[PDB]
RNA sequence: UGCCAGCCACCGCGGUCAUACGAUUAACCCAAAUUAAUAGAUCCACGGCGUAAAGAGUGUUUAAGAAAAAAAAUCACAAU
């Protein structure tokens, strides 16, 4: 038991424990059309600090702050996977649902790209089973549903005290998202880049957890 | 210290505003040929903005000129003059289908 | 908690009150940090910080709420509406 | 059990104060991660109130001195013969070549707009691009 | 280290400027019976109709030429706080990578 | 309820052995067809509803099918679509869509290579397929 | 007893169906005092005026009040 707390305390003492800086850069985000957002009329009021400007009606997201938020979001996602946490990729968008399902299957985490039932996260002991374990992290690839309204899961995670890492567009509300990352969720290159980043972060976290366990076995 | 920052300047891509057909023109009460183009040949009604397509001043000026000419004895009220009936069509209303 | 039977309503209220819990910052565990003047929908509440020897001279419901919270000394006045829920 | 209140504050605060009071006797695994790497903004609920009156958003439009030459190029020649390729990161367009010629002509000590325009238009013929003026 | 403003100033979209009557190159990524989803690459994907001439030559991955009309179709209506995004773009078909 | 079904299996086996012994047939050759006749003869319940008659089948046949244990001892669910409500239906839909995409890519490659070797097998009128 | 007798500061109670009427027991609070009535102290708004009471049918002006940081006066169209 004494050696178990050391494993959990090891990554908390280092800033870049999993070396996630090499995964992306400003140019990598720029090449994926991340900086591009909706028109000025679709701009949310809370998205003003997360915007670089407006290019003839279309607002532009500042990739400097995009990457600044993305570093923390990826570090938080990697730590949850390292600490054996349940990660649920929730996204309601009928274009990349198969890609999200495949990325989650490859990660070994859980996914939800279909219609979200009402009492799913709240009335869990009746919707999922007698006794279930709530997801320890919720990842949003598309904050808005098909009705252009905030998703149920972003509110339910805040209600049930579940951290949420979410890609927020210019028309999204980052108020309830624990780790919002301003970007574009409608570009296929951007969504593929985000899926690959969240895939490699989880893969590295699990591989490093396995290596740390192997070292712990040799410790005694 | 960055020289690539945007500058708060005027929009260079500002398109010119659309002009009415009589923009920067002189409307008169004596040009019955001009006044007849905005009236119905069969009834004599004065076409509205959605039919003519004139910006705010010229529609009212044409209406006033038509009303003045119909009473001064220059243009018939009940019908359009067959002499000016063969004028080019400026209105956007189609009757015969 | 609302139910056809009184016992069922009591049980539902007891079971559903735990899910909604606030944390109250209590100065020295006896009073509040500063005087609070709040205006709800139609109820105005004016609460003033009180010393050790002035214990719960408030409305009969605010006194019970503060006793359950842990506040031992407080003065409060309610003006306007007297609706219990508000 | 916990606190299902949304508008009161943030999840970190609502999880920390519960343990501080002693209701939540089990510390969540994500609380340590939040303490180690807090986000830039605390996840507190903010109501999107509508903006009325003379108040306007603080977002500023994106414009450069290059746009003042691009508008002139598009007014006369319009879209260039070479179609734009958005896939290529380092793609240079016909108007990009025109503005690159224009800045060098400005550096050459020419202040007249006609001199800066017609000279670039004729110099593009040296490279060999076709300009289609719109009448 | 290149800056975001520096790369945005040299971005092809910035050079394009207004999206009215601009010739662009797009690549088709999805195929329907009569509709073609062409990704011109700016933000969204436009939808066009297969022409009568050389209709069979339009396949998945084919590169075509477009005359872009609007980058994103949004409009305001009665009682609408924000715009109604169409999640698409307006463009027309002219040719298929004439080279 | 796994141990209940496990005990019911043993009870069914011993009851089948005793039924074969009391009926006089070989327990090795004793089958469900003989079980039905033995039950009908020993307990002649005359009722119009056949489900109301006495029945002795395997526990997996009598008791309804049970949903598998969705999560391990650590609490982590097994299937990646557990939080979707209908994990089996959604996995079937996902597999169908993945196979559709694979078929589309393969057919696109075949069309690019100018190879048409597939046939139309959708018409199953003579077979009577629904 | 049974909308009868009757009781009450407000709500209200009286059905061969009364913990509210009359009687008994029991119980509670005061106390050489206990109730009823009349007087008092206190209690209305430093609050509102679209739908509950409230923006007076309109403009100008006397008295009176604030000028607390700076700006402005005037143009198509049916005032009279
Ligand atoms: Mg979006
Ligand atoms: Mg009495
Ligand atoms: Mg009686
Ligand atoms: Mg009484
Ligand atoms: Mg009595
Ligand atoms: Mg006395
Ligand atoms: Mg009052
Ligand atoms: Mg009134
Ligand atoms: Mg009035
Ligand atoms: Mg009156
Ligand atoms: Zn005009």
């Amino acid at each position: 038991n004494d050696l178990r707390d050391r494993i959990l305390s090891e990554p908390l003492k280092h800033a870049d424990f999993f070396n996630l800086k090499e995964l992306f850069s400003v140019r990598s985000l720029f090449d994926a059309r991340v900086h591009l957002g909706h028109k000025a009329g679709c701009r949310h009021r809370f998205m003003e600090p997360y915007l670089f400007g407006s290019r003839l009606g279309q607002d532009i997201i500042d990739l400097e702050q995009t990457a600044a938020h993305l570093q923390l979001a990826l570090n938080f996602t990697a730590h949850v996977a390292y600490r054996e946490g349940i990660i649920l990729f929730v996204s309601r968008h009928r274009q990349f649902a198969h890609l999200i399902e495949t990325t989650a299957r490859d990660c070994g985490e859980y996914a939800h790209t279909r219609y979200f039932k009402g009492g799913l996260l709240t009335n869990a002991p009746l919707l999922l089973g007698p006794g279930v374990r709530l997801p320890d992290l919720i990842i949003f690839l598309h904050t808005l549903n098909n009705v252009f309204e905030p998703h149920v899961a972003v509110r339910d995670a805040a209600k049930m005290n579940i951290p949420t890492v979410g890609i927020v567009d210019t028309n999204c509300n980052p108020a309830l998202i624990t780790y919002p990352v301003p970007g574009n969720d409608d570009s296929p290159p951007a969504v593929r880049l985000f899926c690959r980043l969240f895939q490699v972060a989880i893969s590295r976290a699990k591989e490093k957890r396995r290596q740390v366990e192997a070292l712990y076995r040799l410790q005694g | 210290s960055n020289e690539d920052l945007p500058v708060p300047m005027e929009n260079p891509y500002k398109e010119p505003l659309k002009k009415c057909i009589l923009c920067e023109k002189h409307v008169d009460y004596k040009n019955v040929q001009l006044l007849s183009q905005f009236i119905s040949p069969f009834t004599g009604c004065i076409y509205g903005r959605h039919i003519t397509g004139l910006c705010g001043k010229k529609q009212k000026e044409i209406t006033k000129a038509i009303k003045r000419a119909q009473i001064l004895g220059f243009m018939p009220v009940t019908y359009k003059d067959p002499a000016y009936l063969k004028d080019p069509k400026v209105c956007n209303i189609k009757y015969r289908e | 908690g609302k139910a056809t039977e009184r016992a069922d309503a009591f049980r539902k209220a007891k079971n559903r009150a735990v899910h909604y819990l606030h944390y109250i910052e209590r100065y020295e565990d006896h009073t509040i940090y500063h005087d609070i003047s709040l205006k709800f929908k139609r109820t105005h509440i004016k609460m003033k910080k009180q010393p050790r020897g002035y214990g719960l001279h408030c409305h009969r419901a605010i006194m019970t709420i503060c006793r359950l919270i842990g506040i031992k000394d407080l003065y409060a006045k309610v003006s306007g509406s007297v609706n219990m829920l508000n | 059990a916990g606190s299902r209140l949304e508008t009161v504050g943030s999840i970190f605060s609502r999880t920390r104060d519960l343990i501080r009071a002693g209701v939540l006797k089990e510390k969540p695994l994500w609380l340590d991660i939040y303490n180690a790497f807090p986000p830039l903004r605390e996840p507190v609920f903010r109501r999107p109130r509508l903006r009325y009156g003379k108040a306007k958003a603080a977002v500023q439009d994106i414009f450069y001195h290059e746009d003042r030459i691009r508008a002139k190029f598009y007014s006369a020649y319009g879209s260039g013969p070479k179609a734009f390729d958005l896939f290529n990161p380092n793609f240079k367009s016909t108007c990009q070549r025109f503005v690159e010629k224009y800045i060098e002509l400005q550096r050459l000590g020419e202040t007249d707009e006609e001199k800066l325009f017609v000279e670039a238009g004729k110099a593009l013929l040296a490279e060999g691009v076709t300009l289609r003026r719109v009448g | 280290v290149e800056s975001f403003a520096s790369m945005l100033r040299h971005s092809p979209l910035t050079q394009m400027g207004p999206a009215k009557n601009k010739l662009v190159i797009g690549q088709i990524f999805h195929i329907v019976e009569d509709d073609l989803y062409i990704d011109f690459g700016g933000k969204f994907h436009c939808v066009c109709k297969r022409p009568e001439v050389d209709g069979e030559k339009y396949q998945k991955g084919t590169r075509v030429r477009l005359r872009l009309l609007d980058l994103e179709l949004t409009s305001r209506f009665l009682g609408a706080t924000t715009d109604t995004t169409i999640l698409e773009a307006d463009a027309v078909l002219l040719g298929l990578q004439e080279s | 309820t796994v141990d209940f079904i496990k005990k019911q299996i043993e009870e069914f086996n011993i009851g089948k052995r005793h039924l074969a012994n009391m009926m006089g047939e070989d327990p090795e050759t004793f089958t469900q067809e003989d079980i039905d006749r033995a039950i009908a003869y020993l307990f002649p319940s005359g009722l119009f509803e056949k489900r109301a008659r006495p029945i002795m089948k395997h526990p997996e046949e009598i008791f309804p099918k049970q949903r598998a244990i969705q999560w391990g001892e650590d609490g982590r669910p097994f299937h990646f679509l557990f939080y979707t409500g209908k994990q089996s239906y959604y996995s079937l839909m996902h597999d169908t869509y993945g196979k559709l995409l694979d078929v589309e890519k393969h057919h696109n490659q075949l069309r690019a290579k100018d190879l048409l070797a597939e046939k139309t097998k959708i018409l199953k009128d003579p077979i009577g397929s629904r």
